[PDB]
């Protein structure tokens, strides 16, 4: 364990070059990276709406904090007073855990564990039940587009009403989490430095990356947020970000009159609303591959595996759920 | 001295998290983990700073991993030979996802679990699986363009070393 | 206890060393680079007297550095390689090897570590030699390190044997400065030469050495023997800077009349190889700071600096030894007057 | 804005055990001071400090590298309990630094305040002197330095001011 401790602390200060020469990645960015990878082992597994098997739960406990621990360390380094048992006033510097972390940390956790514990209320009978992929019953049995995950059964005729009940329950409370964590992670980017080889590949003013038409939209006398989409094409996810991309653009542009800028961050607003599982941004994927800080490294990286913990959850609920419709439906 | 990044992607269960970790370490599991991975290595005299990148789990959820497309060097994509599914995906959903992310990007297709492939035991015993054959995989490789068809197992490392020799040799020529 | 306290180092590396957590501090080589040095001159700073490292602090330095050291076991040479099965089939594979300054070198730099522990350990016992309290009146009545505390020796010098036992050891351990400091030296010369040390160098040969040094290493004759003769070396400021100069001339020759700067670079580098010779423990040159400064190697890190304080370490033993051996020397002059 | 700042001085003189102090609020009952750096705000401008120890540097020349690259203030810190190390200053110190480092500011402190007006402490420790806050002065307007402050990590008196200070003759 401490010899497995050492392999993993050791390879991040590699990072992630294994042959010495740290040219090579960021403390930050080998952490972002093993957390994402992380996850994306462990929870790989769950292919079943049921507990985390007991040796899984433990292995991501430990691991997790392992990658955790360098934000205990994080500070902020500020002035302060302390009286000794004698009476005299001393100036002192004292320590604290940075701002963001010292909240959203333990915020995270909280999370993470709450989908821990979702999973374990699966622990023992469930009205429905998994077949192997590979095998007759399966070949008979949303899913067939995920040729790799078991196919869910649920009785012929139906579900209990309460087993039904309770799994749009679950169906909500897992929804709430991630939500949640996107809310964190949203949080980060947004509080994150803006690459230098960002600003470069920037055009040169605010009508060459909206284009004129949109420029002169964002640029009339009147305007209200809701009706300018209502006037775009906004019928595919590509479409979408390809916009969300070019207001972020101008944005940043412009802080660095007014109105304009002021009317762009309200539609970005209106698109995090409407758009809420959209793919990341131009902006927030060159945040993250040029960011050097680890404190923000930590938490992004950490609220993006959770949202999609959250989310992998879900869709094992969306799974049965739907399977449930169709058993209702083949009762015709 | 270049550097290569290159990003194996592919749909779940095809094996790829062990193609890259047999590749890297010369083993074979059972957690399975295969951390980002950076080194040396000469081809041919010049020597090449060799990024290796595994998608595993964005299968799932779009916004796992922000960071696998951006500025990549070339594609390993691999299917299962033992799975029609897998195959018929290479054409309706990975393609258009390179096509879109980056586009002009060199693509090695490849074949996993070579192993199992003409195993008639195991079909019998897996009633769903279905053997893709080497002319299917040719057959598909032009299909998508791509310039190099390899098959490969982790299992036995047939063709692993290959594989990342020719994702090395089409970013250098 | 321990995974706790090991986390917490390992952790301050990743920050690297910027507690304000946005890594705009140093490399994981620096901040390697420097916990190793900072170890080093916690534990030794106590090594005061002769005599075994106290038990706890053998065990401190024991698996601190140890820690410390551990990332050189995953730095490796990424190679071509080939692989037979049970049934014959020949596969080709990628090997995975050390890479080749960490083979021989890390295991050569922990042999010296545990000669240094256990010279001091060949101290145990009985020593005809004692040491007194700084600030006592027997301390008052190399005065120079006024922190460390006085040795005595018996009124009548030392024994023939524990005087024999000293010496010996003195060998021994000057042998041990003198390896750790090759292997010093080795790593800083195949250490990347800086984009800020290049950036301040000069336009021409001429202008780094000077006209005079210029004209010298030039002419048709050269022995680099009687060059060095003929300047002046009298302090080790002023060799340091010739070697200072010597450096960055060869940089700017590698860098770039056309047949004979071979010869003057030859020159350059034979003059180095001497300055090596006759003046063996010079500080650390502009051109060895700056290697270090800049140097992102994970590796050489570990490998600059352990043996960096594994020759100071072997210095500071010898620096006892002979503060015995001098005021032996002392007793027996006092004793004949 | 970053600000490098070495402290040197002679052996058991208090330092690293100042820096210990200025940085968790503790002392030693191994003491080790790691290189240390944070954002710190000053006048609402932020500065990114710098805190380097260079004990050891007292048993080997070639042991610290790099205590004197870059640096932009020193704090040369004498214990006020040793005739020797206050002799030292002028013998010693003032020549490196004006070899290594020159120009770079000084802030002279006086370690081991506690002590000074101990009279039990002397009678057990004889060979001790104490240092006089005016000869600290003296020494102060003789090695051509700007600021004296007298300090103790025990105590924990003046010691933020020591590198407060420090951290002033930089921005100004
Ligand atoms: N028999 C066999 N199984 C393989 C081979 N390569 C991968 N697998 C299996 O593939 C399954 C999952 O593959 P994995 O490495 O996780 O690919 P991934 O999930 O897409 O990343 C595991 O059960 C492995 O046993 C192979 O060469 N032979
Ligand atoms: N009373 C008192 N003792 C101190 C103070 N600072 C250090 N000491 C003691 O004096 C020695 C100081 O040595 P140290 O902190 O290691 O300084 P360094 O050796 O120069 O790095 C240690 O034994 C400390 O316990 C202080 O401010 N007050």
């Amino acid at each position: 364990d401490m010899e497995m401790m050492k392999d993993r602390f050791a390879k991040l200060l590699l990072g992630e070059d294994m042959s010495g020469g740290g040219k090579g990645v960021s403390s930050a960015l080998a952490l972002s990276n093993a957390i994402t990878n992380l996850a994306a082992s462990i929870f790989g597994e769950q292919t079943k709406l049921q507990p985390m098997p007991q040796d899984r739960q433990a292995r991501w406990k430990k691991e997790i904090d392992w990658l955790l621990s360098v934000t205990d360390h994080i500070v902020e380094f500020v002035p302060s007073q302390q009286t000794s048992k004698d009476g005299v006033c001393t100036e002192i510097m004292v320590t604290r855990q940075r701002g963001d972390l010292l909240m959203n940390i333990p915020a995270l956790r909280k999370l993470d564990a709450m989908l821990i514990d979702t999973l374990d209320n699966f622990r023992g009978h469930n009205e429905f039940w998994y077949v192997s992929r590979d095998s007759e019953e399966g070949q008979q049995a949303r899913t067939n587009d995920k040729w790799w995950l078991p196919p869910v059964k649920v009785p012929p005729g139906g579900l209990s009403e309460p087993s039904r009940r309770m799994l749009y329950f679950q169906k909500d409370s897992v929804t709430q989490v991630q939500k949640a964590a996107m809310a964190i992670n949203a949080q980060v980017l947004s509080e994150m430095e803006i690459p230098e080889s960002y600003i470069d590949s920037l055009p040169k003013n605010g009508r060459a990356s909206l284009g004129d038409s949109i420029y002169k939209s964002i640029t009339e006398e009147w305007f209200d947020p809701e009706q300018f989409l209502a006037m775009l094409d906004m019928s595919t996810e590509h479409k979408v970000l390809d916009l969300k991309n070019r207001i972020e653009a101008s944005v940043v542009i412009w802080k660095r009159r007014e109105l304009f800028e002021e009317r762009a961050e309200t539609i970005l607003v209106l698109l995090k609303q409407k758009f809420p599982g959209l793919p990341q941004s131009s902006l927030d994927i060159s945040k993250i591959q040029f960011n050097k800080d680890v404190g923000q490294a930590v938490l992004e990286s950490y609220s993006r595996i959770l949202e999609s913990l959250a989310y992998t959850v879900m869709s094992r609920i969306e799974d049965v759920l739907y399977t449930d419709t169709l058993a209702l439906k083949q009762t015709l | 001295s270049r550097f290569i990044k290159c990003v194996t992607v592919g749909d779940g269960a095809v094996g790829k998290t062990c193609m890259l970790i047999s590749y890297t370490s010369n083993t074979f599991p059972t957690p399975t983990v295969f951390d980002n991975f950076s080194a040396n290595v000469v081809v041919d005299g010049n020597t090449v700073n060799l990024g290796l990148w595994d998608t595993a789990g964005q299968e799932d959820y779009n916004r796992l991993r922000p960071l696998s497309y951006r500025g990549a060097d070339v594609f390993i994509l691999a299917f299962s030979l033992i799975s029609k599914a897998s195959y018929e995906n290479v054409a309706k959903k990975w393609i258009p996802e390179l096509r879109h992310y980056a586009p002009g990007v060199p693509i090695i297709l490849v074949g996993t679990k070579l192993d199992l492939r003409d195993d008639k035991q195991f079909f019998i015993d897996h009633p769903g699986a279905v053997p893709i054959t080497t002319n299917q995989g040719e057959e598909l490789k032009k299909l998508i363009g791509s310039p190099i068809y390899i098959e490969c197992s982790s299992k036995t490392q047939q063709n692993v070393k290959a594989v990342f020799d020719a994702a090395i040799k089409v970013v250098l020529q």
